[PDB]
């Protein structure tokens, strides 16, 4: 009966990078990932590549 | 809500949880202690009773 809780917090660790890839763009996203994944929220070269 | 006051509210729920666990443990062992006093005092008194019946 008594519920659980989900908590936010001030964080010092660096966020990962995520892209919501789709069927068509997966190969290109991998192509740009091959040389290092972009830092949090920097411009992705995948849509232009 | 997820404010610090809400965190304290959930912490109060968990405090009630630990209070339930601890009170149950303490009163369980204490009531078992009362029953053990009953039966052990009864066994010593039963030794005395058997002595009294032998005598009488």
């Amino acid at each position: 009966t008594v519920p659980s809780i989900l908590n936010r917090m001030q964080t010092n660790q660096t966020p990962p990078t995520y892209n919501k890839t789709n069927k068509f763009t997966h190969g290109f996203q991998n192509i740009v990932d091959a040389y290092g994944i972009g830092t949090y929220r920097e411009i992705n070269p995948a849509p232009y590549t | 809500a997820l404010s610090d006051a809400d965190v304290q509210k959930q912490i109060k729920h968990m405090m009630a949880f630990i209070e339930q666990e601890a009170n149950e443990k303490a009163e369980e062992i204490d009531a078992k202690a009362e029953e053990e006093f009953n039966i052990e005092k009864g066994r010593l008194v039963q030794t005395q009773r058997l002595k009294i019946m032998e005598y009488y």
